[PDB]
């Protein structure tokens, strides 16, 4: 029988499963940063609504 | 699967925050609200007085 396509006289074989979370940090410090956001906004946000008290008073 | 039960208190506020836990975090903040509001009497430490006004009308 002549010349069909037959097979590789190899595989390299290919992926057959699942894949994975992306970055290091999966635990609380993805929502624990978050308290360090609002810890820093309102660390301003007040403070400007502190010097607004200066401010309404001034007019 | 197993919702809360009140009458251990300590196991119950934790099969409530792990089972049934979306109103567990609301009540949270439900109590981080007037409680913290009573833990600032020391807090301010008499930090200010606004002092603010209408017009002051004086005296004699
Ligand atoms: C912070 C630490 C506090 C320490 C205080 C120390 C002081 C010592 C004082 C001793 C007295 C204890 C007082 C605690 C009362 C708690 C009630 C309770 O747990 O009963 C359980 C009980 C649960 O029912 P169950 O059938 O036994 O449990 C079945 C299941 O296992 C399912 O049960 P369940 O767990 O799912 O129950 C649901 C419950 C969640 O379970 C809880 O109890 C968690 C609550 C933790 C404490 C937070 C509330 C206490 C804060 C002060 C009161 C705020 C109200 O959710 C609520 O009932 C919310 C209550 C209202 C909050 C808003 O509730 C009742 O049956 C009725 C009792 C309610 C009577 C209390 C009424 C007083 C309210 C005062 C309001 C003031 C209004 C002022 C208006 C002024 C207008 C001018
Ligand atoms: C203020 C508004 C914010 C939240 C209030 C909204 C409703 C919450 C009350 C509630 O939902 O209780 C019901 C729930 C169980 O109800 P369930 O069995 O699911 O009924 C369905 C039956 N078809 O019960 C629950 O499990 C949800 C309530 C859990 C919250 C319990 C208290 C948490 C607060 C933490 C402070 C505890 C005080 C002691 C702290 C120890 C000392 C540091």
């Amino acid at each position: 029988v002549g010349q069909d396509l037959p097979p590789v006289g190899g595989y390299e074989p290919v992926q057959w499963r699942r894949n994975l979370p992306a970055r290091g940090f999966r635990p609380l410090v993805y929502l624990a940063a978050l308290c360090g956001i609002c810890g820093y906004g309102f660390y301003r946000a007040l403070g400007g609504i502190q010097e607004r008290r200066e401010l309404k008073r001034e007019k | 699967a197993n919702p809360g039960f009140w009458n251990g208190p300590f196991r119950y506020l934790r099969w409530s925050a792990h089972n049934r836990p979306h109103l567990f975090f609301a009540f949270a903040i439900g109590i981080a609200g007037p409680v913290a509001a009573l833990t600032l009497t020391p807090l301010r430490r008499k930090y200010l007085y606004p002092d603010h006004s209408p017009l002051p009308q004086s005296y004699p």
